């Protein structure tokens, strides 16, 4: 995240950090995700398309840093691995950019509540925030586009939901950003998600509840003026997601 | 009552 401040996992308790394993020994971040229900996470298909090797990867729940631990964290194994069939990535976009990874701990139990870990709401069908609305997104990003570590502490900024109108004007994305996805920027562009934020929420209240509006998904540069960051719009995925939960 | 009913979604504690 470029801008926004350090937080800690008690303000994001349904963020979940996904890691990859190398057997030569060292473990990756990969991406972030969202605790939907006791044993499911969503996160992004581009996350996991070029290594669909669902026995590499490790999730933690209740987790505020990147390599040290948090005390309260829960490491799970990916029972499944569930990839959107439609997934497409073009000259900067990503299509059905939604995956489902069903976690199981080594005692075979999936998430328990603790004040570390709670899952988010899911939006009704098609049912969104206006533009305008102020939401959060969290993550381990980057927080320069020149930086190539990722920050040690969680981080989460807030940014202002815009129009798809405005959002697919010529020069801001065109037609490249579709009724299936969503955009979100700073006013002042300043503060955004990067590299790295792939696969976490964006999250707004809908009808009095913090609801998972969004996926990071993709976006040109990192707070740059007049590229947004562009996030799957969950509302549309619905019926998806019941299908595979 | 079991551990699974105490989440909310959508709440911060
Ligand atoms: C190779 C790679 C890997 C990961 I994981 C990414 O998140 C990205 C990436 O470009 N993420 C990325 C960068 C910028 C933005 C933005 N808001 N402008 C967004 Cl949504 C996502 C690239």
């Amino acid at each position: 995240i470029i801008g926004g401040e350090f937080t800690t996992i008690e303000n994001q308790p349904w963020f979940a950090a996904i890691y990859r394993r190398h057997r030569g020994g060292s473990v990756t971040y990969v991406c972030g995700g969202s605790l939907m229900s006791p044993c499911w996470v969503i996160s992004a298909t581009h996350c996991f398309i070029d290594y669909p090797k669902k026995e590499d990867y490790i999730v933690y729940l209740g987790r505020s840093r990147l390599n040290s631990n948090t005390q309260g964290e829960m490491k799970f194994e990916v029972e499944n691995l569930i990839l959107h069939k439609d997934y497409s990535a073009d000259t900067l976009a990503h299509h059905n950019d939604i995956a489902l990874l069903k976690i199981r701990s080594k005692e075979g139990r999936c998430a328990q509540p603790s004040r570390t870990i709670q899952t988010i709401c899911l939006p009704s069908m098609y049912n969104d925030p206006q533009f305008g609305t102020s939401c959060e997104i969290t993550g381990f990003g980057k927080e320069a586009s020149t930086d190539y570590l990722y920050p040690e502490q969680l981080k989460m900024t807030v940014v202002k939901l815009i129009s798809h109108r405005e959002c697919q004007q010529p020069h801001y994305y065109g037609s490249e950003v579709t009724t299936k996805m969503l955009c979100a920027a700073d006013p002042q562009w300043k503060t955004d998600s990067c590299q790295g934020d792939s696969g976490g929420p964006l999250v707004c209240s809908l009808q009095g509840r913090m609801t998972l509006t969004g996926i990071v998904s993709w976006g040109r540069g990192c707070a740059l003026k007049d590229k947004p960051g562009v996030y799957t719009r969950v509302s549309h995925f619905l019926p998806w997601i019941r299908s595979h939960t | 009552p079991p551990e699974e009913l105490k989440f909310q979604c959508g709440q911060k504690t």
